[PDB]
């Protein structure tokens, strides 16, 4: 970890009315160090052991930013907030000890190769507390993302709530939205391009304009590839303004239309607000 | 392991065949190739070019290379088919200059009457013999064999020990030197009349007759006498297996005085072109193949026709009142 | 489709240690040449990679000759050139009898006559060739007249 | 894409003891270029065609960073890692070819307007590999986020696992936590402000202090707006330390308390650890 | 491997001796051809990586096919992605590699096989590393029947003189008026002989139990058999002649061939292709 100073600014009351070289001799010291933090932030600080971030091999800025990789010896010291780190615990489980932070202080960290396991756990000390974490949090997750945020600093109390996320995967929802069931009492909604998912799961809520009749069902669908169909399973049915134990407040029908999985949601009731939300999906790729 | 593994070869004749075809393909006007030959690049390769040992840069083939060669081009000359002849390397009986005048190897082809020492018979043009059999004693090309017959039984080349006593003779179909005695036998082909000898023949290369031109006179080529059993034949070039055509051309200062003028550094490089089209004032006008013998490069359409063969030389200086000659041959 | 042929006369014209002036014959026009250096010995033994030795290139070159100053004095090196231009087969990668650039060699030269140099200057600057001793073009020079 | 050099630093051994102008004449070249990467990172590199990032129209820094928009001609070249890009494939499907990266190397990309479709797919070549992706990954997702991370570089092998995420939506969980079932054997947990969701789905696990009795159920709830109620569907019941096929190891009750959906989890067993986790929710907005 | 053939009046005679059967060749069985390479074909290496001046066929196959309702297309690839590899190990720049003329291998694969009749297309504007030049389109009928998956058939200029359209060449630009010398542009040096052997013409060699024919030979301009040698010679029209029905030694055989034995059988139909590279 190359240490950065804060911003360090030049005196313009210097220069043309004062000794040029000297006041500049100072200014470079700033400027040089000044960009260092910049490039050390968005590039490998191990590039300082190189030409000191200079040359074509020198530290470059990543619009994505860079997650600084280092030895454990460096993280053996409380590591400052605001930093992006990438460390892989394949070698061993580590503690990443973090300074007492401030409200809003962030700590971003990742294991890119996902070497983190129980055999390769990751311990963290953010001083005086981490919300939800008694003592030091341990991280066994491969391809996880360590993000700390200090939600209280106060006087002595650095309270870090904690977020962590799998660095990869398919996290999107193909279809989420809301509409009102037409005067026709139905519609057809393209859900996803018929090829995007073998499985999806969605939740539709059909609610009256006055909100009294609101329809809910548990939608589990099997996309049928060869037949260009989608097989549904509905259950756990719930209602409020239901006037009949039969299909009520609306109806849920499915289809594949225009290379889209297309749900057809029909309500005998006019002025029914239906929010179509696909909560989870699945598709099959290659083996392994 | 390789399942199928096979062997196949093209006969040397097919070389000839291409040629005879290729010879056919030069047209008069229509739908058969027309050939122009071009020189250019007054410009010096480099300051060295004059000095000994200088090798001009090896030419380049490309639409770029074309343009450049097409850029400098001084002059252009057509080619009539009658300046195109098949040829084989000339070898004369008894000729001191070349090795073993008296020692011939099987199937070698020997010219007679070419020269005084060669000449057996007056009042006849040059003769062309091939040497079927060579003296028995000799040496084999395959070092393992000391017998001619055994050398040949395997097919390795054989060089005979005994030199030829006399140059072959006779029209007679078999007739080398068979009865009284010798190691060599000689095969007769045809006799060459003197004028063609004189005008065509280069002492390295006799000129070989066309089957067509032969169809005209079998006698003037002395071929009328023989025996073919296929009827008319005249395909003689097949028998001799000439793979080599001779282009002959004649440059004269007069067609291109501008490159001929005193002080020209001469033309560095040469280029031949096939079936170019005339220059046209209006690009929509139909193309025209080129009849006249020489064209300033202007009078020819840019890039029209295809140029097969490009050349680069140390500068050669044409001069007015000089008459310069170019020969180019081809083994297909 | 055919090889850029070769240089013929190919030689290292002079040796000042770690430096060579190599002369290959110019051969054809507008043919740049591919000059190689390869390593005889590892300094452990000699020609230890007789084959299998490394190559390093000086690039293509212009003209008939190239001047080269590098590496070690006293050490044996293969060099190889290959002629080339645009449309060719590659050259033959011709080899030398190579060499080793001996020990200390330095400059033997004129200057404006009156001037008197201080040995240590060239003694370092050239015999040891180190440009750091004075990197002249850049450097600042007091010029002191004298009692 | 405006090209950046790496960090390039000034010599202070220059200046006051050397020629001032010259050593500075050089330094500006650095400094100018030096900030360029900075602003080109966090601002539009198409602002260089402008006053070169100068003036008020000049490139500005985005604390969020900027996703660099460009032509395809530029992405027609392997695009360096660390970069944030925004390209919209409405014009056409594109390949974004990426250099061979390093372990930890990131590539961030988005389509802001979500023009990406199957008609507007997005192809990517990260050299030598992308984990899970044979050949070049294609992206048809609107409002997706292309994030590559090189999880192996090694010698020749740039292994890119891949994350992608819908650039928008409601991704939060209203209620997630853990507690121990009280000596009273129950509690009331505010889940979300009663108005936040028409639907939610949560998972509670009630486990004994010694972990032997652990209760699990599948919780599907319908928030009842008019009645200020919440309708539940429980099923797929699973247990371990269950002593009775009836309600066992704990009980799950619901309510809306203090403008909060409030689950009341009652266990006859004392010392029961209950982790309340709301996995998915739904609310209805406006039509369209 | 059969013994390496021999060329001689002796070798001729022997081949002329054993000769089972003879077949003519119509010029329409002679085509110019170039090696086929299709965009996107997985099986073979670098389906997506093209080198300058390579010639690419499109629409040939579903993965290939961009466009239905058109015969095969033939594009050549003018320019290749900038990143890549040089054939000369010394150079890391495509432009420098090529400015010197060493070959360059590009790193980046093609997105799509090229399209459009126009002059260099090349997927140049929107973006790509490849640029594309159009040549002509091959009509389907000729494709299916002529094309060997290694070698597309290239049209003759005369045959071109007939339809510029059926070959898709009508579209372009020649500026010489008719041109049609297209084969120059592709620089095909290779002809494909196609021939058809059938048992029916030569049942005797077709009969059950033949060990087949070892070796193959082509002959040009043989003359018919004659009962009386003074009778005028006749060149050979019919498609097949028993070697008997041909005059001894008549015509010239350019190309001699020897193989491990192949066994013909009646009702079998055997096919021969031969490619001369001039």
């Amino acid at each position: 970890m190359f240490i950065q100073e804060p911003k360090k600014l030049i005196d313009t009351g210097e220069i043309g009315n004062a000794s040029t070289g000297d006041i500049l001799f100072d200014g470079g010291n700033k400027i040089n160090s000044d960009f260092n933090a910049i490039y050390n932030a968005f590039g490998d600080q191990r590039k300082m052991a190189v030409a000191n971030g200079t040359g074509a091999d020198g530290q470059i800025i990543h619009a994505t930013g860079y997650y600084q990789k280092h030895s454990i010896t460096e993280y053996a010291t409380p590591v400052k907030v605001g930093t992006r780190h990438d460390i892989d615990t394949s070698t061993v489980g580590v503690k990443v000890i973090i300074e007492r932070g401030e409200l809003g202080d962030c700590v971003e960290f990742i294991n890119s190769n996902g070497s983190i396991s129980v055999t390769n756990p990751l311990t963290i000390q953010a001083i005086d507390s981490i919300k939800g974490v008694s003592g030091n949090l341990v991280v066994t997750s491969p391809y996880s993302k360590v993000t700390l945020r200090c939600i209280s600093s106060d006087n002595s109390t650095s309270v870090w709530n904690y977020s962590i996320e799998s660095m990869f995967g398919q996290k999107e929802s193909p279809a989420e939205g809301t509409w009102n069931i037409s005067t026709s009492g139905s519609v057809d909604i393209p859900l996803f391009h018929r090829t995007e998912y073998n499985m999806a799961k969605l939740l539709v809520t059909c609610q009256s304009v006055d909100g009294r009749k609101i329809k809910t069902a548990e939608i589990n669908i099997l996309v049928d590839t060869v037949n260009s169909e989608v097989i549904s399973s509905e259950y756990a049915v719930m209602r409020v303004g239901n006037e009949t134990e039969e299909d009520e407040i609306a109806n849920i029908a499915f289809s594949i239309k225009e290379n889209y999985v297309t749900a057809t949601i029909s309500s005998s009731t006019v002025g029914m607000r239906a929010a179509v939300k696909v909560i989870a999906t699945q598709k099959i790729g290659v083996a392994q | 392991d390789s399942s199928v593994i096979y062997r196949a070869i093209v006969t040397s004749k097919f070389r000839t065949e291409k040629m005879l075809n290729f010879y056919n393909s030069i047209g008069s006007g229509p739908d058969k190739n027309t050939i122009f030959i071009t020189f250019g690049r007054s410009e010096p390769w480099s300051s060295n070019e004059n000095e000994v040992g200088f090798a001009p840069p090896y030419p380049t083939d490309s639409v770029l290379g074309v343009t450049d060669m097409w850029t400098h081009m001084m002059g252009t000359v057509k080619v009539l088919p009658s300046m195109l002849d098949a040829v084989i390397p000339r070898r004369d009986w008894g000729d001191t200059r070349y090795p073993d005048p008296y020692t011939f190897r099987i199937n070698d082809i020997v010219v007679c009457n070419s020269a005084p020492y060669n000449a057996t018979e007056s009042g006849a043009g040059w003769l062309v013999y091939r040497c079927l059999d060579v003296p028995d004693t000799g040496m084999c090309s395959i070092a393992s064999l000391t017998d001619k017959d055994e050398c040949l039984k395997l097919g390795g080349k054989w060089t005979p020990s005994a030199r030829s006593m006399t140059p072959p003779e006779g029209r007679g179909d078999a007739e080398g030197t068979i009865e009284p005695g010798d190691g060599y036998v000689w095969e007769y082909l045809f006799e060459i009349p003197p004028d063609v000898s004189i005008n065509r023949c280069t002492n390295e290369y006799i000129v070989v007759p066309w089957p067509e031109e032969l169809k005209e006179d079998p006698t003037r080529w002395g071929y009328e006498d023989n025996l073919t059993w296929q009827q008319d034949d005249f395909g003689l070039i097949y028998r001799v297996k000439a793979n080599t055509i001779r282009f002959k051309a004649y440059l004269d200062s007069v067609y291109f005085p501008e490159a001929a003028l005193p002080g020209n550094k001469g033309f560095r490089q040469i280029s031949i072109i096939t079936n170019p089209l005339e220059a046209k004032a209006h690009p929509n006008d139909p193309n025209v193949k080129a009849e006249k013998d020489y064209y300033d490069p202007e009078d020819l359409m840019r890039h029209s026709g295809e140029m097969i063969y490009m050349e680069n030389r140390p500068p050669i200086i044409m001069a007015m009142d000089q008459t310069e000659e170019i020969n180019i041959l081809f083994t297909f | 489709t055919v090889k850029a042929p070769s240089v013929t006369s190919l030689r290292i014209s002079k040796l000042s240690a770690n430096q060579v002036q190599v002369r290959w014959d110019d051969v054809g026009a507008n043919f740049y040449y591919f000059v190689e250096i390869a390593e005889t010995k590892t300094n452990s033994g000699e020609n230890l990679p007789s084959n299998q030795y490394r190559w390093i290139n000086l690039g293509y070159t212009a003209n008939n000759s190239f001047f080269f100053d590098d590496a070690d004095p006293l050490t044996t090196y293969i060099i190889r050139v290959a002629t080339a231009a645009q449309d060719f087969e590659q050259s033959d990668w011709i080899y030398t009898e190579e060499f080793e650039t001996f020990a200390t060699n330095a400059y033997t030269f004129q200057n404006m006559i009156e001037m008197q140099l201080a040995n240590k200057f060239i003694q370092e600057k050239f015999t040891l060739n180190n440009s750091d001793y004075v990197n002249f073009n850049n450097d600042t020079i007091m010029a002191a007249l004298m009692n």
